[PDB]
């Protein structure tokens, strides 16, 4: 009447798959779906005695994975628990067994069974790394050993896919004090692989290392305006509106730092020169000359400013023409007294 | 909401099948899709099967998806295949969702038997 | 030029520095801004008699003195517009400028590492096929074809079509 019984008359003689699900249907008037039964528990009890596995257990798996028999997830948390680590054909089988049905981890059900899928991904990932930790210490031990070379394999397709790398991460967040023991044992993962130096095996390795510690050209004259429009009439104000304007304007939209001092200097010629005689010119000319270094100032503080500086002086001192144009004005060279100007503000 | 033609439809199908609306899929427009589910003691557990039917049901020919990888590891299951693409190509146009049931129905039983 | 064959500082965008409609902003920024805006204004007011002494300077003067990317484009926008007003007066231009431009996609070809604006230089090449070349010089691309990178030889198939 048991279901370890039931499992064991089925084995007693040699049943195929169509005979097998007849009995199995009519010997409960409930389906209950063949799992909140708790089915899959004798399933790879059995199956685990002889050091040579039977095949007959696996054709009764083949089939009920295949069918809507046996769900995804209760044989993830049975290989979830197998432990022990002993033999390698029992381990082998275990990644034959995620070959087939993982990858998709399509949950047609209610909001409980994704959480406990991704408890369950949570609790895989941590049996991966315990089973790819011990199928390194027998390599490590043994000294061809493609026994690590394939966990590595199952290791690599269980995190390709974006969505796999979302249900972790979604999973990360609601729970606490899981991912400790993540990395407690992928501080060993990267070290016992540096051990066994490989020309090609570290690349592999550490891409998908990466990837798991990863799941916790043209002219752009909007700033011109941004800067033209502060010295005009509203050049009264702090230091700080300008700068959350400014920043913020390179975060929008993707413009290189060299770039972006190229621009901050370039105005501040254009603002000196294009100003018209007058009043107005000592106010421009105070405008880039007085107000441009404490921006500049609380942008090296707040941020590798020294190098790319470099490259956009690069960049400027190309502008002939229109700069020497100034000099006329000018009547002398105000580069020299702009970079005597930047080594004071240091 | 649904129109009275698949209602009358649905009064004399058989209790055998408890065929419902698939979950997926956009809702209340003209297509449909019809889930099929199969509680026979006499025949084993094969997938589901889901149709297809758009708008103004009468005088049109439906669709059925397709999804070859579903039915391997098995060549029981591949001969239920073959045995679809037979029955089914030569069904007559503008029949009605008992003819492709039943179909879908008798082929369980064409397969057991070759395979017992 | 130091600033166009050794200072290669800009790699984005060089079409705005082609043009002095650009320059209509405070957008000076080489002598070569200027001295193809008078290439715009006086081959325009130029005769075919005056015209008829750029092609065999440009042909053994100006030929290999294109180093670097920037030059191959001022080249290009240097007789671009101006083919048409070479069109209808000469067709010896038409010989001499198919020959000339060969000459020099070789010339760059040996003398290159790596150009990203090959796609509008093959739409270039189409253009000129198909509007302002013809088909007068045939024989000779396919043998320089021959000597193209496999990379630069397949996007041309249709031009030896």
């Amino acid at each position: 009447v048991n279901l370890k019984q039931a499992i064991l008359q089925a084995w007693k003689e040699r049943w195929s798959d169509y005979q097998w699900a007849i009995n199995m249907k009519k010997f409960f008037p409930k389906g209950a779906t063949w799992d909140i039964l708790n089915l899959a528990d004798a399933l790879l009890e059995q199956a685990m005695i002889g050091p040579s596995p039977n095949p007959l257990i696996l054709s009764y798996l083949k089939y009920a994975i295949s069918s809507q028999m046996v769900s995804y997830s209760s044989v993830l948390t049975a290989i979830s628990k197998f432990d022990d680590f002993s033999r390698d054909l029992c381990v082998q089988a275990l990644l034959d067994i995620m070959d087939m049905f993982c990858d998709r981890l399509s949950c047609h059900g209610k909001a409980e069974e994704c959480i406990g899928l991704c408890r369950a991904l949570l609790s895989a990932l941590h049996w991966l790394l315990r089973c790819t930790a011990a199928s390194a210490e027998r390599l490590r031990e043994g000294l061809g050993e493609k026994q690590l070379a394939m966990c590595l394999q199952r290791l690599e397709k269980t995190l390709s896919s974006t969505k796999n790398r979302a249900l972790l991460h979604i999973a990360k967040l609601e729970e606490a004090s899981s991912w400790t023991a993540i990395e407690h044992s992928l501080l060993k993962l990267g070290e016992i692989l540096a051990n066994l130096s490989n020309p090609q095996l570290r690349s592999q390795a550490e891409q998908c290392g990466t990837l798991i510690r990863s799941i916790p050209k043209t002219g752009f004259p909007t700033v011109h305006a941004v800067i033209l429009l502060e010295g005009t009439m509203n050049l009264t104000g702090e230091t700080q509106s300008l700068v959350e304007q400014l920043t913020m304007v390179k975060r929008m939209q993707h413009i290189p730092t060299p770039l972006f001092v190229l621009e901050i200097w370039k105005a501040c010629f254009v603002g000196l020169i294009e100003s018209p005689e007058g009043t107005e010119e000592l106010k421009w000319t105070a405008f880039t000359f007085l107000k441009i270094p404490q921006v500049l100032v609380k942008l090296k503080k707040y941020s590798d400013f020294t190098e790319d500086v470099n490259c956009a002086f690069e960049f400027l001192l190309k502008l002939t023409p229109l700069l020497d144009k100034a000099d006329q004005r000018c009547n002398c060279d105000c580069t020299n007294f702009l970079l005597q100007e930047c080594g004071k503000q240091g | 909401s649904i129109p009275s033609v698949l209602q009358g439809e649905v009064a004399r199908l058989d209790p055998k099948f408890l065929v419902n609306l698939d979950p997926s899929h956009c809702s209340n427009n003209g297509t449909v899709h019809l889930i099929c589910k199969l509680d026979d003691k006499d025949l084993p557990s094969v997938p589901p099967l889901e149709l297809s039917v758009p708008a103004d049901y009468p005088a049109q020919s439906p669709l059925w998806i397709d999804r070859q990888w579903q039915y391997d590891a098995n060549p029981f299951l591949q001969s239920v295949h073959r045995c679809m693409t037979s029955r089914l190509l030569q069904l007559p146009d503008k029949h009605s969702v008992t003819a492709l049931l039943n179909t879908w129905a008798q082929s369980v039983h064409q397969a057991c038997l070759s395979a017992a | 030029s130091p600033s166009l064959t050794s200072e290669t500082e800009w790699v984005g965008y060089p079409f705005r520095l082609f043009d002095f409609t650009a320059c209509h902003q405070s957008y000076s920024e080489m002598s070569c801004s200027y001295t193809l805006a008078l290439a715009h204004a006086v081959w325009h007011h130029s005769s075919i008699g005056q015209l008829s002494l750029i092609p065999k300077f440009l042909t053994e003067v100006l030929l290999p003195i294109v180093k670097t990317e920037f030059q191959l484009l001022y080249v290009y926008h240097l007789v671009g517009p101006f083919l048409q007003r070479f069109q209808q007066e000469r067709t010896r231009c038409m010989i001499e400028i198919g020959v000339a431009f060969y000459d020099m996609l070789l010339n760059v070809d040996q003398c290159s590492t790596h150009l990203n604006y090959m796609d509008p230089i093959c739409d270039f090449l189409y253009h000129m096929k198909y509007m302002f070349t013809g088909d007068s010089v045939k024989e000779q691309v396919e043998k320089i074809i021959c000597n193209l990178k496999p990379a630069l030889k397949l996007r041309l198939r249709f031009i030896t079509h």
